[PDB]
This record gives C-alpha cells, structure tokens and sequence, in this order.
C-alpha cells in the first residue's frame, strides 16, 4: 500500500506542476538550469507528507550512513 | 603554483539557481546575490568550578536568508503580492532552494520575515529582502569525492 | 549581455509622484528623494524546547517615511504651518500617495512625526521630515504582467 | 533646467540675523551657524493588540540651539558673564530671535543650558554654546504666498 | 572683507600662560595644550503633564582640565612626584591658574585626577594629565569693553 | 643593524600544519590562516578595601580558533557533514592539532562551534569556521634552547 | 627657536631597558613597545546638594602593562612556559623593572594576565602580552634636577 501511494502521489504531484507551468506559456524545458526544480517538486508533496506522519524514516546509523 | 589550483573550471556566478516557491529568481543586485546566516550556535558548554565540562545540543536550527535585488526587478512584484496573501489567509510558509555551483547547497522552506527599505534617488536603488529558512543546514551535495 | 537588460526605458526619477493631501510636493535634496521602512518585522516565531515551531502574524504595520527638501524649499512652509495646526486643533492625519515610476507604489494615511534639524552654514542646507505612514504594504499595481 | 530654478536670489548667509537679549550676535565659526533640534516628537501611537490605533498630543516642545563661534570672539564674554549673572541671582530666561533668510525663522525664549569645551592649540579654535529655547515651533513668516 | 577683522593681533598661541602651584607650565604636545569642561549643565528643567515648567540651579560645577605634555617633558617628574605626595600625606589641592591671551582665563585649585597612558615607541610619545578643577567658570577679564 | 636578525630562515607560511581529525587541512583563504583566542583571563584578583590582594587560579581555560577557507574549498565539504553528524548521533569531539613552525603549536580536541556564514557574489568568497577547543595553553615545544 | 630644544641627546629607543624575573626583554614589535596604564582614578569626589565637598584617597593602585613581540620572538617561549607553571603550582608573581631612558621608570612586581591572540598569516605577525603589574606609581628618578 506504501508504495502504490507513493508512486500514485509523485506521478500526480509532477504531472500537476508541468502542466500548470506550461499553461502560462514558459513550458518546462530540457537545461541544466531548469531541471533541478524537480527536487523541490518532489520533496514537496509525497516525502514532506510522508515524513511528518512517521512512515519514511530518518536519522543516521550505525552500517554507518545516513537514513 | 600550479600545482595547487583549487578550481579547475572558473567559478561562474551566474550557475548560482535560487528557486522560491517553485520559480526561478532573477533580477539581482551589483555585488552580493545571496548571504545565509544562522542565529543559534551548535552546542552550548556548561563548565563546572573544578573543570567538569558537559555539552548540549542545540534544537533551534532557523537561519535567515538575504536576497538582493535591483529595486526595478520584476521579482519585487511577486513578493510583494506575497506579503499581503500570508498576512490575510494565514499562509506563510513556501519551499525555499539553492544550487551550488562550486559551494553548498541548500533545500528547504521558508518565509519572508520583513520587508526591505524602499529608496528613491538619482540610481536605481538596491532591496535587501530577508527570507528566514525553517531549517539551514548546508548541504556538501554538488561536491564530489566526499567520502 | 544585451538579453538581459532589466529596464527597457531608462529610469527616470522625476517620474516618482508624491502628493500629501492632495498636492504635489517639489523641491527634493540632491541625492535621495524618499525612503520608506517598517517598524516590526512580519511574523513571530516560538520555537520549543524539543523544536516545535509555531508562528504568528503580526498587526503593526506602521511605517516611517522621510522627505528630503532642500531648506530653501517652499514646501517647508507648509509642513510647519501644519504642525501647529494639529497641535492645537487635534486633526492630525493626511492623506498620502507615491507613484512607483518602475517600482513599488504606496497610498495610505500620514502624519508629521517629528521636524527636522535646521541647518545654516556656507551652502544651501537639507530638511529630513518624517511622515509616519498608517499602513506601509507596498503596491506592485505599476508594474504590468504580476499574475 | 533653468524652468526648475529654487531661488531667484542668490542664499546669502550674511542676510541670516541671529538676536539674543536685544542685541544682534556676531563672530561666528567656519562651517555651521546656527542647528535648531526638538527633543521629543510630536505624538505617541499606541497601538492595541487587534490593531486598534490612537494617538496623543505632545506637550513638550522645547528644544536646543547650538551657536558656534570662534574662540577669540567677543561675545564669547558676555555669555560668560550671564552665566555667572544667573548662577547667583537666579534670573536664567532671556529672549532669543533669528531671521529666516529665505528658510524658517524663531522667536522664543530661552537660556544657556552648557557651556561649551575651551581648548587652546596651534590654531584659533571654536566654541559651541547651547542655548535651550523654551519653545521650538519654527515659523514660515517669511515665505511669501503661504496661503 | 577687512571691515570684519576679528583680531587686530595675530593670536600667537605662547601668550597663553599656566601656572600650577606658583610654578611655570613647560613642554607642551604638538597640537592641543589644554582642554577645559564641565561634568553638569547649568540648570534642571522639570516640565510637567500640561506644559508648567519650572527650572533648578545647579550646585556642582567641577570640571576636568587636560594637560598634554611630550613623555620627554621635565614637568612629569614634578606632577610624578605630587601624586604619591598626596597619596600619603592626604594633602591634594593645589592652586591652578590659566591666561586667556585673547580668550577665557580661569583661576582656581585643583587635583591630579589620573595619570595618563605612558607608551614608548620609535617616536616621543605624548601624556594627557587630568587636573581636575574645583570650579571651573570662565572668566571674560582679558577682554577689554564688557560692559 | 645584522646582528638583530630575529629569524636566519625566513618564515615560510606553507610550514605551519594543521590537522584535524588526522587529515591535514588545505584551501585557505588570502590574508590570515588561523587566530587563536581564550576567553578567561588567567587569574581574579580580589582587593579590600585596605589595600589586602588576594589572587585566584582559573579553571575554564576554553579557547577558539577561527579557520579561514576559500568557499570553493573542498574541506567545507568534511566540516557541512560533520555537523550533521554531531547533530543526530551526540558525538561532537575530534581531535585538533597545530605546528607552530617558527612559533608556538597546540595540541588538543575541539569541535564545531558554529557555521560561517555563506556568501555569493562576483569574486570567490571566503568562510569562518569557529573550532572551539577543549584547553588552549600554547605549546613552546618547536622551539630550541628553552631552558 | 633653538632656545627651546626640549632633548639636547636624541631620545634613543634602545635605552629603554626592561627586566622580567631578572632577564632582560627582546624581540620587540614595529611600532609600540609598552603601554602603562591604571585601572582606578586617585581620588574620589562625594559633592552634596548646598556644594559641600569632600574628597577620598584610591587603596586600589594595581595596572595593565602590554608587552608587544614579534610572533617569531623567542621571548614567546618563556612567557608559555610560566603561564603553566603558575597554574599548577600556584606560583604567580614575579619581578618587573623598567628603564626610563628619558621618561618615567617603573619597579614593581607583576603577572601574566592573559595570553595574546595568536594569529599565522602572510607576514610576521605580533603578540601582546598583558602583564599585570601590582603596584603602578611611576619614577621620576631618572630625571635630573627635581628638586
């Protein structure tokens, strides 16, 4: 069930930002100085929701590495 | 020497992205485009009268964010429109992030905590907008062979 | 780079209109017109002990304007005349407005807070009054495009 | 532009008439003649917790007037004997006036309120007394079509 | 203009005499010999809710008096050697005397307050003395025609 | 004068190592490479009011040093993430070590005290790394004949 | 005016002789060499309402002396070493004597008081030691003919 919503909130999330950023005409394009956007984009919706109700961990182990 | 050249590709400035609410910032000033701060130091000391010395950790991580902009940029518009709307609706918060090119980078959320002083003269004047960021920690991303 | 000019019309400072109660003000110092600042910064934050964050929205949105006028100016007569008025009489506010040429605009209430310091020597002095604004949101309504 | 020409007389700084006791001042220092200041400004904004605003009259209005004058001066000498004058027999008040040129005038009362440093070198000094003027409200009188 | 010569006689800046206990000053800085102030204003002035002032005589006149002398300078050894005189004995006041050759005199006693910062470096250094003077108003005697 | 040569070899900057954790450091920026402070003063002293003196032996004897990087440094990397190491697992000590090449070392633990402030504008910036250490007592050891 | 020459033998910086526990000092800085100053003012003024006055004598006489040495001096070794010395074994005073080559000489005993900030860099840097000094009045002695 995580994953099924998971998968369904990021498609819904990057479909929803691209389309609203080309129904003002400046339609996304394909440069290195547009593309990071995408971070936020994603780090918004799903992973910043996820995280405050507890289901995706996080923290630092040990395996010695960063969750 | 050129044996220890620290950059073998020039710094660029204008590699910098800042995006704010998911747009693109442009329109900067003449010498700084950006300078992040935090207000609270990482551990607090607590020394005892015959030495014995502890450590805190600190928990107030919020820093605050300056953005120059020349006072005839358009991006004046956007922030302006967005004072008025938090202030209102009660919505203040908004995702807040940076690229660095050759440095650290940032990504979180942030507000816009006060408003710059506004000047009129014989040059286009200069905005000091203050972006407080929830959380500052610096992030050693774009550099590679960290270990 | 000519692709990234910022003003496609030179900026011309006699553009900026201000009128106090109706009437245009004329005869400004030499090098800045106006500036305009806030009091209290927009939002407070009360962090906790565990790093709980909560915010809230301030109701002071009083400002600070000052005005500077040469002293050999006419418009000096007039504010002085009006600092007596309501002195006595008890009417201290006035209408004011400012025309953001290609900048932020401002239309609220004033009134004088405080006379300036008088001034003479060997060259034409300055005179530096301060027009307390009831409400200093600034206006992007000069500029075209803000959806 | 000459269609934007402030004064149509040149500022002579010599037309500026400074009078204290009756009888006109005169030796004065390099840069500066006179500075009039307020102390207090002229109303209080208490504003309430939901943004209720009201506010208050002054009723303080006394300021101070700096008098520069070079240290070999004559007058130097009788403002040194009214000190004394008032230090013994308690008579402080003494009328004060100053001409507007072409700015703001005065036309009060007031008192020396220090005296200044006295110091001796290689070249002739200055001296800056203070003379606190019981009320500060400048005057417009000599502009002409203040209506 | 030569209708406005204020001083017929050049000031020369030697005519200034000081004496301290009955003896002759020798050995002054290079560009300030001598500094006189007051610590208190001359009059209190308590203004009331509705306007009613009302005035107060001050009863401390003290003042400081600064002396610069070059570390090379004879005159420190005699100012050395007076303050551990008093230090013991308890004997402090010493009679102080100033001539204003074309200025203010003074005539009092007084004190070593401090002793000054002694600095050795690869140029004669300087002593700023502090004689602290028991009443320290100015007198006009040297100029002639006060009435 | 040749027979007051204080150093036979000249100072090499490049000489003076500092490590951190056991990696040497490198990148610094143009004018200072370290500064070394404490906060304490080394003794209190206590003095009656008849002139008794007593003394007192410090016991906080906390230092800071501060660490100049180039903002395109790659150490910036090491120390970002050694905070956030700190941060969430509580372990904020490293060891810290100086080579004093023609003065005094240091040799003892320190750890983050804050992070510098990040700037980016049109020339390459520069950063502050605060490393509180543990005891700051100077190390003659680098140099001979200390008897 | 040759009648007036206040040293007739050029002051020679390299008189000043200064002792520390019986060795004399070397290594100095560029510009300074020593700076003594006092903590507390010699008397103390208790003026009452009418101008009754009365005065104190200071039992508090203790200074500050600054030590300035090139980084690279040896001298920085021995004044390491005492600082530890003194911090275990409770040991802190220690002769001080100064040579007033043409000035004020000064005999005393005195401490380290805190260390310099140490500071590594492209030149040379400087130190400057604080050595409290117990007892602060300076010596005429040197001086000839004080009577």
């Amino acid at each position: 069930r995580f994953s099924h919503w998971v998968k369904f909130r990021m498609e819904e999330s990057v479909f929803a930002y691209m389309k609203r950023r080309s129904d003002m005409g400046l339609s996304m394009k394909m440069s290195d100085e547009d593309l990071p956007v995408l971070k936020s984009v994603l780090m918004n919706n799903p992973i910043n929701i996820g995280i405050r109700n507890g289901g995706i961990l996080t923290g630092y182990d040990t395996n010695k590495v960063s969750y | 020497n050129q044996s220890k050249i620290l950059t073998l590709q020039a710094y660029d400035p204008a590699k910098v992205l800042v995006f704010i609410g998911g747009q693109r910032v442009s329109g900067f000033a003449a010498d700084t485009k950006i300078v992040i701060t935090r207000n609270n130091d990482n551990i607090s000391v607590h020394a005892g009268v015959d030495g014995e010395i502890s450590n805190a950790l600190s928990r107030d991580n919020t820093g605050v964010m300056t953005l120059s902009l020349q006072n005839t940029a358009k991006w004046n518009g956007y922030l302006a429109q967005w004072q008025r709307q938090a202030n209102v609706t009660g919505l203040i918060y908004l995702p807040v992030q940076v690229e660095g090119s050759q440095g650290l980078s940032l990504n979180t959320i942030g507000w816009i905590q006060k408003q710059p002083d506004l000047s009129y003269g014989t040059e286009v004047g200069q905005m000091d907008w203050e972006i407080g960021v929830l959380d500052a920690w610096l992030s050693p991303d774009q550099i590679q062979g960290i270990a």
